[PDB]
């Protein structure tokens, strides 16, 4: 905590079910190294039974901000 | 499920999310959900896997038909009475063409009820009380 | 594609998540880092039938296979017989 | 007036229709009822489809062949409320159906988990959004266009 | 018994003469 | 017509009345009035469900009607 | 275990039967199959429907050749009284001795059929007449119709090039056509009505022999390239004419005067030409618009591009949309279709109150049985159109290559699209629905008052600002004078669109609440029928259920159970699926002409008057009533008048009913019994060693959504086919 | 056999040639069904059966006619 | 017991008591009109 880690982020990919809409975060990855780092969550569910997905920072395209 | 099982409240259970098989009906929202609950609301797969019981509740939801062919039949005799035709037909078969049903003049209604013999207007029958 | 249908992920892990579909899928093939680290979308696929079982658990999030394959033995369905 | 014919002041083919069709209701020399206190065609069933005299009000009313009425409101002659009168109406009642549709709705989303609240209904028809309704004046009609549901939440 | 390339000859002829008269008449006996 | 309703519930997919079903879930969120209670299509074996049963309580009162009509007056 | 059919590889050694069915059927699938390059796939369609025009010649051909020598026409030209013309002669071993009973038609003699076809109105009425003048028809036609193949080869054989990368032209094309084709295909049609036919119509003969000798006039082609036109229309036809027969005839080409006949309807000899001619300049003018060569005219590119009318400064791009529908080969295919779509019920909508032929409506059956195959088709086209737009979006189409561009955003700004259209029908949906109960539940309940029946307005509107000049009325500058034209007047609308009332055949029909109604639902019916086309098309590339749902799109019908469920959500399936309602408006449409007509002739209108602005009486008279004719025809006493067409009629209930198979059995249930039954033979002798060469299976899982469908519909198609012609034949009408 | 057997007739009496169809009367049966187990039941009350006039259901073969004075009921 | 910012719940089918009833009374209201078609006004 200080800069921001996981506190509101949409979904820009076209493909992941709550796609354009923001709903919460969580444990974003730490170090240099792979591709699949970030979970998020949101109330909505999904075409699955259970749906609590793994997106990654190339993208989250907060934006603004 | 768990929610209070126990010995340890009377205190029956109106209100929280669920119930039927185990990541149940979830927290998360959905409509599926409403159609399950009245299909298979009786089934045997889920209730306990424990015989037991089942044949303690189809010996009971069993009985709310009799008791309901009950409540049905008697508004039949009562209507196969007071709502009459039977007094008029019988001194007078061969002639009459029965009714039991009328019924009451609201908006287009009546075109309904159409002299069927003692008598009266109504709506006929093809349910052989009045024969029984 | 001649079995091709899309149920990868991102997790490709396989503890409480998926198994089931007649023999086709001998994985764990572990990628350098993913996670519970075993990856991928198959093994050798030239062997059994069309399920969707496939997923139907652990997911593909995107698609999720089906029969799409259309070159179609016949051991790759039932009936040659 | 229009296409049709005139009303009821007169209309030939709609005489004929009052008159045989009903009354024919009549039809059962008797049968059996000379003091008797049940079957009703007797009074009324005719007579409130029938004291319908050459009176029905008066409508206007435009009336075809065979005389049965059209339709036509354009907003003229006399023909009017047959559309707008009604046609408010309908808006007016809707809208203050669903005016608090968009409202025993858009009064949760928060506190706690409010994820179903609504297989049972928390104010039932929301009689408390309720009159939201007959208290629109204006109302969407300028706060929908302007903030709240405002572009940005567009 | 001589079926050494045949079946090409009893197609045409014993089905030009199952069809050929077999339709034709010289005076109907109708449909 | 409750028959001639059943072939829509017998004749048809799935992934059809949810790609549909959108749709209007989208106009749906614009005026802000969907989401919640995750508005689903009919349940693959459902949809078979409402066939059947309308097909019947269709094509049978049909002739139930037809019937009281042929009997009731001459005959 | 061996290897064939020739062109797919997966589909050749598939041991089954799918081996068979799927051969015979990816035949036509050109692009992408095996043995294909965008060189092969191009010349691959061009020489095949070369293999086109050339079927239909062989059609028309045997048209005009049952018909020279039997089947009247040395009679039907003697004057065409309402009684039984002829196709040709039927001729079935199975027939009984009632051979002799009609089926056997008064003039010819072995039993026969008769045209409800035009083409008996059309070979006559561009003259065409004496039975030893007429005996040409294949002869011409079908040497030609061999030609038709020549090029076929000719241009299938690569040196006298069969050509590849000169069929993405247009410009050239096109540019070449709405000319060189149409422009002087209307000409040289202009030439033929005109030397040889309205002589042949109104005036006398033409004789095989002279072609010079014969001049419409005394002095020639007189003045004409003297700009002096004008006197032509002047004393040109006639009424007190007895048509083909001159006296009353006046022989002076060309007019817009006269107009209607008890003796005949249909539009005047010349008309028909100036007009053929008239337009033939514009295409003309028009061809000649692009590009060829020279460096005249235009690029079909630089006029999009930043053309754009509302585009400018409302950031909505234009790019390459030519090399997309030149690259695309399927936005070609369905722009196409359509067009053809929308004009072929414009053709066949304007076919009747227009008809051009001698003696057709006052037929009032050919007349009924010809706006419908043309009806049927138009719908069934309409389908393929909003369907190979729906394929273009799949194989080919392009997200990088078209974007901003207001192809895409119509992509983009998508769902709204479908729901401003849903929103369409539910509406057009139950507010018809209400009226048409309680039009029902009021009738039947005693009070045919009570009727909710709207005039319909804005119809009947739209026509005394025309001619219905029907029971006066005024209408705020018009009044039925003061003003009338002032501009216009005795040139132009003169007799004709003038018909006004007219109870025969006054072209409009006098509108009321019946007609607010099925109007308000064959407009449920185009609407809900593309809210599904479009769509259906609208992404047949995915969405949140199936995202990726491509590389194939069309018709890759099912998927896997769980997601929600997921099935008919393939493009086809939608397609598959919008098919139903254009066999429900196509028929609601339909229907609703005749039922009119059929009333409107020997008797009544009263009768869809009162009894059509409700529903259950639509099923008695009409349905119940009028069919009569037909099916007591078979009837216990002996095979009476008609006995195709009832027999067709139940022919016309099974394979309906026989669809559903196919559409509620779905292949899962049918292959495992078969798992059983192909248990026998292996397990029963006299029936042993006995191979099949192609494996025992139940239906593909699309297939079967064809099947049932190409099955629902024949059935479907082949009833009101037998139906219509069961009842417009007898009449009453 | 079984449904096919009738759209014989359709073709065959649309086609139109009775001589051949399937009827009551053109397919060998000859004005009698009669002989089979039907007439040996109303006519029964003559075995070990005791009696008691009709039968058991007036609708069989045998004997017997006047039922009802209003309109009918059943008879063979 | 009921004052300000809503209230308490109710059943599945209270539109059960909503479908019959309220909109029942409206026959209420077509039978003291127990015509209508247009309608006089107040
Ligand atoms: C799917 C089906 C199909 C079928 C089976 C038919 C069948 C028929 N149509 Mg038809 N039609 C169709 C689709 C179809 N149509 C479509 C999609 C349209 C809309 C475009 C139409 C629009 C249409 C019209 C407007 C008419 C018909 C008519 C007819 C009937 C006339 C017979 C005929 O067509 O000979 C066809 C004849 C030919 C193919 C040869 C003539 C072609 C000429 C124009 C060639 C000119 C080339 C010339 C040599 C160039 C000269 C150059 C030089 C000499 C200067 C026949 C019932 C006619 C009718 O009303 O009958 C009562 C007519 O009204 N149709
Ligand atoms: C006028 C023309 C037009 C043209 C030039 C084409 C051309 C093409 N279409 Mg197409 N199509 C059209 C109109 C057209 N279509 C219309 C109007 C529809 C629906 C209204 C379709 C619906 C359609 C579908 C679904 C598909 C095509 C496909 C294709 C491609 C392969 C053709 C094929 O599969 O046939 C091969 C078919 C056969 C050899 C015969 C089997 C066809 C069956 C269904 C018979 C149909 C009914 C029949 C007359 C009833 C039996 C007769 C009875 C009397 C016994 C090819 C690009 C395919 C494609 O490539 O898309 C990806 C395919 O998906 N079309
Ligand atoms: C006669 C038929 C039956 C009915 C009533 C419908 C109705 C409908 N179809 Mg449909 N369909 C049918 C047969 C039917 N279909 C068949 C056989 C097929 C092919 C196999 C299809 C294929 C099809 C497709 C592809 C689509 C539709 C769509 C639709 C909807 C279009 C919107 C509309 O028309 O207004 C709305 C509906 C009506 C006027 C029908 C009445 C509905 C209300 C009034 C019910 C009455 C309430 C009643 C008082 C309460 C009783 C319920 C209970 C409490 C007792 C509509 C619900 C489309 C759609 O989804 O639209 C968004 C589109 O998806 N249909
Ligand atoms: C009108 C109907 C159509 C027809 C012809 C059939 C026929 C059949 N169905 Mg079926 N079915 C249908 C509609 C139809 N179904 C529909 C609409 C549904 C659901 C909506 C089903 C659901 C269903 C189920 C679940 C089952 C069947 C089964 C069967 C088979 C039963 C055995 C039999 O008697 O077949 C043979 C006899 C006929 C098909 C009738 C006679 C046909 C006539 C016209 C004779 C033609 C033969 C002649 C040589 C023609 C050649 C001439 C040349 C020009 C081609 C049979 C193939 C069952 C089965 O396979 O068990 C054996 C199975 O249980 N059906
Ligand atoms: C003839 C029919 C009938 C009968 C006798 C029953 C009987 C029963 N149903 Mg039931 N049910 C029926 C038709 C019937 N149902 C139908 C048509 C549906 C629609 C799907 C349901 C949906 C349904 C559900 C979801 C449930 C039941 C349950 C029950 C049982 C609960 C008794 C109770 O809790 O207090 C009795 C309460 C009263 C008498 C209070 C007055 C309420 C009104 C309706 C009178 C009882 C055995 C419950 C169960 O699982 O038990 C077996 C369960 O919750 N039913
Ligand atoms: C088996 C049936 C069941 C059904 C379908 C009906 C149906 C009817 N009853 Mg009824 N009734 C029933 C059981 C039933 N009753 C029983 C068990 C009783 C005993 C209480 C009654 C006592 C009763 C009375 C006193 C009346 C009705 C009346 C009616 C008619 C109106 C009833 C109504 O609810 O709104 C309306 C309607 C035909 C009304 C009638 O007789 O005239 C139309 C009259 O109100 N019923
Ligand atoms: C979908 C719409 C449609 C519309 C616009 C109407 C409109 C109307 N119906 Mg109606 N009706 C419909 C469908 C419709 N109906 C259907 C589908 C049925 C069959 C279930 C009926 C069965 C029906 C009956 C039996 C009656 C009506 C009556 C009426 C009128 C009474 C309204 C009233 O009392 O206002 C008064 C209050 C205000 C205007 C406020 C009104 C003109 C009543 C009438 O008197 O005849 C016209 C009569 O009761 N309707
Ligand atoms: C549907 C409509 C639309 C279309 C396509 C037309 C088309 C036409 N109008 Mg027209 N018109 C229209 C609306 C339309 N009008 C309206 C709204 C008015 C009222 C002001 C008129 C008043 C009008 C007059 C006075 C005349 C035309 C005439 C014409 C024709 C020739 C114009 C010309 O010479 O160049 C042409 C067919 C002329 C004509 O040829 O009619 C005989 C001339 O008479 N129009
Ligand atoms: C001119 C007109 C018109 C119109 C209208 C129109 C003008 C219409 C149109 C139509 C069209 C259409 C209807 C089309 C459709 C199609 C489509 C839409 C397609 C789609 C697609 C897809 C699906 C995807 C992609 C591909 C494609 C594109 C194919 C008219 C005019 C007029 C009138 C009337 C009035 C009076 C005057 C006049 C002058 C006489
Ligand atoms: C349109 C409608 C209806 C229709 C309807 C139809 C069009 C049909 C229906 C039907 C139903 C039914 C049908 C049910 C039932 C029933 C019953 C009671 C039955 C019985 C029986 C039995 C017992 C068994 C079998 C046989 C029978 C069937 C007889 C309505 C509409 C509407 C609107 C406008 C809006 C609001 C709502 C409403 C008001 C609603
Ligand atoms: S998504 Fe499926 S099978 Fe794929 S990686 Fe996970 S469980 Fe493995
Ligand atoms: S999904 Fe496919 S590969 Fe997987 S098991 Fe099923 S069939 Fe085999
Ligand atoms: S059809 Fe059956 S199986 Fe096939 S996809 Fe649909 S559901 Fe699945």
């Amino acid at each position: 905590i200080g800069p921001k880690r996981g506190s509101k982020v949409k979904i820009l990919r076209r493909e992941s079910y709550w796609f354009k809409n923001v709903g919460s975060v969580v444990a974003v990855d730490q170090d240099p190294k792979t591709r699949y780092p970030v979970v998020v969550r949101f109330a909505k569910v999904n075409y699955a039974n259970i749906s609590t997905n793994n997106y990654a920072l190339d993208e989250v395209e907060e934006v603004a901000a | 499920l768990v929610d209070r099982d126990p010995i340890k409240t009377s205190f029956e259970q109106w209100a929280k999310p669920g119930h039927f098989s185990r990541t149940i009906a979830k927290g998360p929202d959905t409509t599926t959900w409403i159609w399950n609950l009245h299909a298979d609301a009786h089934d045997f797969d889920s209730h306990t896997s424990d015989l037991e019981e089942i044949s303690r509740k189809v010996f009971s939801a069993h009985f709310g038909q009799l008791s309901i062919i009950f409540l049905w039949l008697s508004g039949m005799y009562f209507h196969g009475a007071r709502f009459s035709n039977y007094e008029a037909w019988l001194n007078d078969p061969t002639h009459i063409g029965p009714s039991a049903q009328v019924v009451w003049p609201i908006v287009g209604q009546e075109i309904l009820n159409g002299d069927v013999g003692g008598g009266f207007r109504g709506i006929q029958i093809t349910s052989g009380f009045f024969q029984i | 594609m001649s079995h091709s249908v899309k149920i990868y992920d991102t997790c490709i892990g396989c503890t409480q998540c998926v198994r089931a579909c007649p023999t086709d899928v001998l994985e764990m093939i572990p990628w350098g880092g993913c996670k519970a680290k075993q990856i991928a979308s198959a093994p050798r696929t030239e062997d059994c039938v069309g399920c969707k079982r496939c997923e139907s658990a652990c997911p593909t999030d995107f698609l999720s296979v089906r029969v799409y394959l259309w070159h179609e033995t016949t051991r790759s369905m039932g009936l040659a017989y | 007036d229009i296409a049709g014919l005139t009303p009821c002041k007169e209309s030939k083919q709609f005489a004929k229709r009052e008159k045989q069709a009903l009354k024919k209701l009549q039809a059962s020399l008797k049968l059996y009822a000379d003091d008797s206190a049940p079957a009703l065609a007797i009074k009324a069933t005719m007579e409130k489809t029938k004291k319908r005299f050459d009176n029905y009000g008066k409508y206007g009313l435009l009336c075809g062949s065979d005389g049965l009425p059209h339709l036509i409101v354009s907003g003229d002659q006399r023909h009017w409320g047959e559309f707008i009168t009604p046609g408010i109406l309908f808006l007016y009642i809707a809208g203050w159906i669903g005016w608090v549709g968009r409202s025993y709705l858009i009064a949760i989303r928060d506190e706690k988990k409010p994820t179903q609240k609504e297989i049972i209904i928390d104010v039932p028809l929301a009689s408390s959004l309720l009159f939201r309704g007959f208290s629109w004046p204006v109302a969407a009609y300028r706060e929908l266009l302007n903030g709240e549901l405002v572009d940005n939440n567009f | 018994t001589k079926r050494g390339l045949l079946l090409k000859f009893l197609i045409l002829g014993g089905g030009s003469l199952l069809t050929y008269v077999s339709a034709n008449a010289p005076q109907d006996v109708l449909p | 017509f409750v028959w001639a309703f059943s072939l829509m519930f017998l004749f048809s997919g799935r992934g059809y009345w949810q790609e549909l079903i959108e749709s209007i879930v989208w106009a749906h969120n614009k005026l802000k009035v969907a989401p919640a209670t995750q508005p689903r299509a009919l349940s693959i074996v459902q949809g078979r469900a409402v066939g059947v049963t309308h097909y019947l309580l269709g094509g049978i009162a049909t002739t139930w009607a037809f019937f009281l009509a042929r009997i009731i007056a001459v005959g | 275990a061996l290897r064939i059919p020739r062109f797919s590889q997966g589909i050749a050694q598939d041991p089954t039967t799918r081996r068979i069915w799927f051969g015979i059927a990816t035949a036509h699938d050109f692009e992408s199959h095996d043995d294909i390059t965008e060189g092969r796939l191009y010349q691959n369609i061009f020489a095949s429907h070369f293999g086109q025009l050339a079927i239909i010649f062989l059609w028309t051909s045997g048209n005009l050749f049952h018909v020279a020598w039997q089947g009247n026409f040395e009679a039907w030209v003697q004057d065409p009284f309402h009684v039984r013309p002829i196709a040709h002669a039927i001729w079935d071993p199975h027939f009984g001795q009632p051979a002799v009973e009609a089926f056997t038609r008064g003039g010819a003699l072995g039993p026969v059929n008769n045209a409800y076809s035009g083409v008996y109105q059309w070979w006559y009425t561009i003259g065409l007449r004496t039975n030893e003048d007429l005996y040409t028809g294949a002869i011409f036609l079908l040497f030609l119709s061999f030609i038709s193949l020549l090029a076929g080869w000719l241009h299938l054989q690569p040196k006298w090039k069969p050509s590849v990368s000169w069929f993405k032209n247009a410009e050239s094309r096109l540019n070449h056509h709405l000319s060189g084709l149409f422009g002087v295909s209307s000409l040289a049609w202009a030439g033929h009505l005109v030397h040889v036919a309205i002589p042949g119509s109104r005036g006398e003969y033409v004789r095989w022999n002279n072609f010079l000798d014969v001049l419409p006039y005394p002095q020639g082609l007189g003045p004409l390239l003297t700009g002096q036109w004008n006197l032509y229309a002047q004393n040109p036809s006639s009424s007190n004419h007895l048509f083909g027969t001159t006296q009353g005839a006046g022989t002076a080409i060309l007019t817009i005067l006269g107009g209607f006949h008890p003796q005949t309807q249909s539009l005047w000899l010349t008309d028909v030409a100036h007009h053929h001619l008239a337009i033939a300049f514009l295409f003309l003018i028009g061809g000649l618009m692009y590009r060829t060569n020279f460096g005249i005219g235009h690029s079909i590119k630089y006029i999009l591009e930043a053309h754009i009318p509302p585009g400018g400064r409302l950031g909505r791009g234009h790019k390459g949309l030519y090399d997309t529908i030149n690259n695309s080969i399927h936005f070609q295919l369905g722009l196409a279709l359509a067009s053809l779509g929308v004009i072929t019920s414009l053709v066949a909508q304007h076919m009747y109150s227009l008809p051009a032929y001698a003696f057709i409506a006052q037929d009032f059956t050919t007349q009924a049985a010809l706006y419908t195959h043309h009806q049927y088709i138009a719908g069934f086209i309409m389908t393929g159109a909003f369907a190979h737009g729906p394929i273009f979006f799949i194989r080919d189409y392009n997200p990088e290559q078209n974007a901003d561009n207001v192809l895409a955003r119509m992509l983009e700004h998508k769902e709204a699209i479908i729901s401003h259209l849903s929103w369409a029908s539910l509406f057009l949906g139950f507010h018809t629905l209400g009226l048409y109960v309680h039009n029902d539940v009021m009738l039947a309940f005693g009070t045919p008052e009570k009727q909710i029946l709207i005039e319909p307005i804005f119809a009947q509107w739209i026509q005394s600002a025309h001619g219905k000049t029907t029971y006066g009325f005024d209408i705020p500058l018009s009044s039925t004078n003061g003003p009338a034209l002032n501009a216009g007047r005795n040139i132009w609308l003169p007799g004709w669109l003038n018909a006004i009332n007219e109870n025969s055949n006054s072209l409009f029909l006098t509108i009321g609440p019946g007609d607010f109604l099925v109007h308000h639902a064959i407009a449920l019916g185009l609407h809900t029928t593309t809210l599904i086309l479009v769509k259906g098309a609208l992404d047949a590339r995915g969405s949140k259920l199936m995202p990726d749902k491509k590389d194939f799109g069309y018709s890759f019908p099912c998927d896997g159970p769980g997601r929600g469920g997921t099935c008919d959500i393939s493009a086809w399936d939608d397609f598959y699926l919008a098919v139903f309602w254009m066999l429900n408006t196509i028929g609601w449409v339909t229907f609703y002409w005749h039922w009119k007509h059929i009333t409107l002739w020997r008797g009544n209108v009263s009768q869809f008057n009162e009894s059509s602005t409700y529903l259950m009486g639509w099923l008695r008279d009409y349905l119940w009533l009028n069919s009569s004719q037909l099916i007591n025809g078979i009837t216990p006493l002996v095979c009476n008048s008609l006995s195709v067409w009832a027999w067709m009629f139940l022919f016309g209930h099974l394979v309906w009913a026989t669809g559903f198979m196919f559409l509620i059995s779905w292949r899962g249930y049918w292959q495992e019994l078969i798992e059983t039954l192909a248990w026998a033979h292996e397990r029963t002798p006299l029936a042993n060693l006995i191979r099949w060469r192609d494996k025992p299976v139940a239906l593909s899982i699309v297939q079967a959504r064809l099947v049932g469908l190409v099955h629902f519909s024949v059935g479907y198609i082949f009833t009101y086919a037998a139906f219509l012609i069961a009842s417009t034949s007898g009449k009453f009408g | 056999h079984s449904f096919g057997l009738y759209i014989h007739n359709d073709t065959m009496s649309a086609l139109g040639r009775p001589q051949d169809m399937f009827s009551d009367t053109a397919i060998q049966l000859q004005p009698v069904f009669a002989q089979w187990i039907q007439n040996t039941h109303a006519l029964a009350p003559g075995t070990t059966a005791p009696g008691a006039t009709a039968s058991t259901s007036l609708t069989w073969g045998g004997g017997d006619l006047v039922a009802v004075g209003n309109k009918v009921a059943l008879l063979p | 017991m009921r004052d300000f910012k809503t209230y308490l719940s109710v059943a599945p089918v209270l539109s059960t008591l909503w479908f019959g009833s309220l909109a029942g009374l409206l026959i209420e209201i077509n039978r003291f009109f127990p015509d209508a078609l247009t309608f006089p006004f107040f």
